RNA sequence: CCAUAGGUUAAUGAGGCGAACCGGGGGAACUGAAACAUCUAAGUACCCCGAGGAAAAGAAAUCAACCGAGAUUCCCCCAG
RNA sequence: UUUUGUAUAAUGGGUCAGCGACUUAUAUUCUGUAGCAAGGUUAACCGAAUAGGGGAGCCGAAGGGAAACCGAGUCUUAACU
RNA sequence: AGGACCGAACCGACUAAUGAAAAAUUAGCGGAUGACUUGUGGCUGGGGGUGAAAGGCCAAUCAAACCGGGAGAUAGCU
RNA sequence: GUAACGGGGCUAAACCAUGCACCGAAGCUGCGGCAGCGACGCUUAUGCGUUGUUGGGUAGGGGAGCGUUCUGUAAGCCUG
RNA sequence: GUUUAUUAAAAACACAGCACUGUGCAAACACGAAAGUGGACGUAUACGGUGUGACGCCUCCCGGUGCCGGAAGGUUAAUU
RNA sequence: AAUCCUUGUCGGGUAAGUUCCGACUGCACGAAUGGCGUAAUGAUGGCCAGGCUGUCUCCACCCGAGACUCAGUGAAAUUGAACUCGCUGUGAGAUGCAGUGUACCCGCGGCAAGACGGAAAGACCCCGUAACCUUACUAUAGCUUGACACUGAACAU
RNA sequence: CUUUAAUGUUUGAUGUUCUAACGUUGACCCGUAAUCCGGGUUGCGGACAGUGUCUGGUGGGUAGUUUGACUGGGCGGUCUCCUCCUAAAGAGUAACGGAGGAGCACGAAGGUUGGCUAAUCCUGGUCGGACAUCAGGAGGUUAGUGCAAUGGCAUAAGCCAGCUUGACUGCGAGCGUGACGGCGCGAGCAGGUGCGAAAGCAGGUCAUAGUGAUCCGGUGGUUCUGAAUGGAAGGGCCAUC
């Protein structure tokens, strides 16, 4: 990033923004990862055990992507309503 | 000597010519004054810019008592 | 050893799902009552980087 | 730039405010101009307040 | 004045040398920053003291997060 | 060699022989190639052991937003044709 | 008597012409009892010394000695 | 040092106009050879009949090779 | 008298003399993180600093910058 | 004058004096970064005269040491390769190109016009984002101010 | 509350005396054969002096540095933006080429509705005159435009008056223009406004100059964030310096 001594690109521009440290400990799951688990229930701590999320790991959605086939018991995490509803349409439970 | 100075040529003049068809919105001619005048579907911008308010042909013509040039859109 | 990154290059971009970078504009930071609203309205958005530097904007940012 | 300038503060109570420029010797009093609250999303009176 | 300082003997130990590594006491500048002063180089080079076969550290007034771990040291990740 | 330009009266070489200059390490990207493929791959280490174990991790399979958050959408905006 | 005079030694170095010599020669030249000269030993150390001062001298080196180290300093130059 | 046709020399061997010859280059053509890149079509050893066309080159980019020392192949093979 | 050892010996330096100024002795000042040492085993007829430079005749401006003295007011640190 | 104009003007000295000496609009003398004088002194600067002279008119001869030849020993700088001429052009100053002229091969003693001769990566000049040497900036030793500490007791205003 | 007096107690500073810290480079004694040093006695001084930490001043004594570029080197001049010419009839185009301006102004000098049309000259007319104001005419923009120049402008963009805040907030098809940073034009959509009977016009001003990236902070708003948890600080986002 040296332009001569013209000021370069990244200095011209602003900073912006925020990091946040709780980005950092949530996850995302695909539907395809909900088989990768064992006994056809999904905690946090399943899925850390199925080294699908990871382990410093607080929080974390089921997505969309993918798909899912057998029935689920989804429990103590978050779902969009896409998945959601594929989850409903695999004939699986989901709990809060 | 006094006499250094210029300004930034301002690049204006006619963008699309006769029979150049264009998309609404599209510029037709940059100038000073009204040395074009804005026919039909050109609009008139505030620094005296004709644009195209719709999607056609440009049109060239002479009009007018005064003789003006007249900048319209020939429909399409 | 690792390729360090250019801290401020960090702050300032954001990389984009087609590998591009968003960045927000310049002068819409102070000197704003003499501009125009219409500019500092379109200013606010962020913005691509262009084709021209986006290749300085990668090697300060290797890990993107 | 004797022409100093000023921030017409919204009568609507929200925080919201215009700024603009004043000639404070040929016009000493205050400017009060009926804008447009967006927060509010109405039309408000706002009056001239200090620009700080 | 008593004492103490001092003095003469006796015993025990030390002293000096040595590659690097180790702990402590001091501590640059060139250089980079396309100049330069904060900053960098670098607690590096160097000087000094001390030790050992190793040294240092070490047994939570530590982390953690409402679950828990359980002194120090070293290696790979975490992560440019 | 350097130059717009050198027989140049611009540089260098008295000659021979020997030596004499784009390396290496670690990161990163792109190309080729081989492997496997929505998966790929292990590091330290254990293992006298180039095997095998070791998946800690890393990259990928989802993005949008400063962020909370939402999620094949998302941000914007009171709301978007 | 004399920082007195002329003048050898001794100390110097104004003019001149000319490698034996990394400053000499010959011919002349100045001082030559003094603020003189000289032997032996000693002390002052580098941003320091010493300097009747010229930035002079400090081992044929001086507007910051030499040796080793940082060090393969840096070199948009050749 | 002739020294203001390159010289000799020229009254055309000068100049103008018209014409027809010839000389004249690494240009073009002729014969032989090599290589690049495209077309189509073979029927293949992934290149071949061909068929067009191209082939001056600094910086520089791309492609393909020669040779040297050493490791394996090699207790092999050559060598008094 | 001294001086650029090795292109400058002079009108340059020094000089006796003059003047200003500091310094009361644990002097001022100088070398020293300090101890101490020089000054000086001296004591204002002495020592230090600066300029001038035998001898003779001599030698307006305090606004500026310095130094010395003053402290009424303004401003003003740590501290509180 | 240790004064641009300037070889100022006048006088002296000389046949002739931008120098020297004496006098008369200080570009831009001047009073201890001293003024004006000053006997003596000076390998001090300038000018004039006497004497002397090969300094010169204008060189001649001679005596020695080299140079030259013989014998012995035996360097050096430099060097792209050379079969290494003149001229006029060309190419920006030609042994080497064009045209032309001249010229048998090779030494020795001499000279120095050229080989942009040798010597030292110009010292001048410029450039580049080193070194030493003020009321530039920033610091700082030193000197100095106060506050607290080492540091206490009375008494008064 | 303005203003003081009384009794009780409380910091601040100001000198005078003291003697016990501290000093002694005064004297004598001892270690001791000793001008060091220490101890002892004593005199003088004395809470000063002097040392540490903090602090203001001074500080080329010393150190580290800086001290622009263009330039037919320095000196002089210039450095950003606007207009014209050079510029070769699209755009763009150099010179230490030729000529001039800008670093703002305006709550109306903006919006809209309604209305109007200039300079200059001539003739007549009190003071009144080359030049005020008033009549009649010629003229036809030679004038005006907040300010340079260019291009514009009568459907005026020039001049008057009425009502007003569109000198709006979110956006924006599509263009122009730049290496980029960026700059510019923009119909249309949503909300909410003003003028108009209405059609409509209004997102500043006839246009082109009136300007400054980033960092660092400042102010207001905003629960976006909030390092055990609840808050807060700080940070982010919007507006602005």
């Amino acid at each position: 990033g040296f332009e001569g001594g013209q000021m370069p690109l990244y200095r011209r521009l602003p900073k912006f923004g925020f990091t946040s440290r709780k980005a950092a400990i949530t996850a995302e799951i695909r539907l395809s990862d909900l088989a990768k688990v064992e006994g056809g229930v999904v905690d946090l701590n399943t899925l850390k055990a199925a080294n699908i999320i990871g382990i410093q790991i607080e929080f974390a959605k089921v997505i969309l992507a993918g798909e899912v086939t057998t029935p689920v018991t989804v429990r103590g995490l978050r779902v969009t309503k896409g998945a959601r509803a594929a989850i409903e349409a695999a004939g699986g439970k989901i709990e809060e | 000597t006094r006499n250094g100075r210029d300004s930034e040529a301002k690049r204006l003049g006619v963008k699309r010519f006769g029979g150049e068809s264009v998309l609404a919105g599209s510029i037709i001619v940059r100038q000073r004054g009204t040395k074009f005048h804005a026919g039909a579907n050109v609009g008139c911008g505030r620094d005296h810019t004709l644009f195209a308010k719709a999607d056609g042909k440009v049109k060239f013509e002479v009009k007018g008592p005064k003789n003006r040039k007249f900048i319209s859109i020939e429909a399409e | 050893p690792k390729i360090k990154t250019v801290r401020g290059a960090a702050k300032r971009f954001k990389k984009t799902g087609k590998g591009g970078f968003k960045h927000k504009h310049a002068n819409l930071r102070h000197i704003l009552t003499k501009k125009a609203t219409k500019r500092k309205r379109h200013l606010r958005p962020k913005a691509m980087v262009s084709k021209g530097d986006l290749g300085l904007v990668i090697a300060c940012l290797p890990y993107a | 730039g004797i022409r100093e300038k000023i921030k017409l503060v919204s009568s609507a109570g929200t925080g919201h405010f215009y700024t603009t420029t004043k000639n404070k010797r040929t016009k000493p009093e205050k400017l009060e101009l009926k804008k447009f609250d967006p927060v509010v999303r109405q039309h408000v009176i706002y009056k001239e307040a200090k620009i700080k």
